């Protein structure tokens, strides 16, 4: 070469990620009684999640 | 535990149906018929109070 110049180049890299929150009684059982009665069987799914 | 606020009151509305057969229009006539001349009328597919 005898001649010359400078280039520029973006990249983006991800970091971070949105943060979600999901309630297991207002989703399945929201705000009836027999239902949050009969999801007492399975006690061991919304802990987990 | 998210709180679900309770319904205060409660609004029912229902879609008309077949229509009245105005029992009480007929009932105050101004022309009231003799015991001889007693009249009969038929009345059906209706919904009286
Ligand atoms: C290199 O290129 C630039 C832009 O075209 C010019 O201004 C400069 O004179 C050149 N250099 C030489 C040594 O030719």
């Amino acid at each position: 070469p005898t001649n010359f110049t400078i280039v520029g180049q973006e990249e983006f890299i991800q970091t971070n990620s949105p943060k979600v929150t999901i309630d297991c009684s207002l989703f399945v059982c929201s705000n009836y009684a027999a239902c949050h009665d009969l999801l007492s069987e399975y006690g061991t799914f919304c802990d987990n999640i | 535990s998210g709180f679900t606020v309770k319904p205060v009151a409660t609004v029912h509305r229902r879609i008309p149906d077949l229509p009245d057969c105005d029992i009480d229009k007929w009932l105050n006539n101004f022309n009231v018929p003799s015991p001889l001349n007693w009249e009969r009328k038929i009345f059906s597919n209706c919904n009286f109070n």
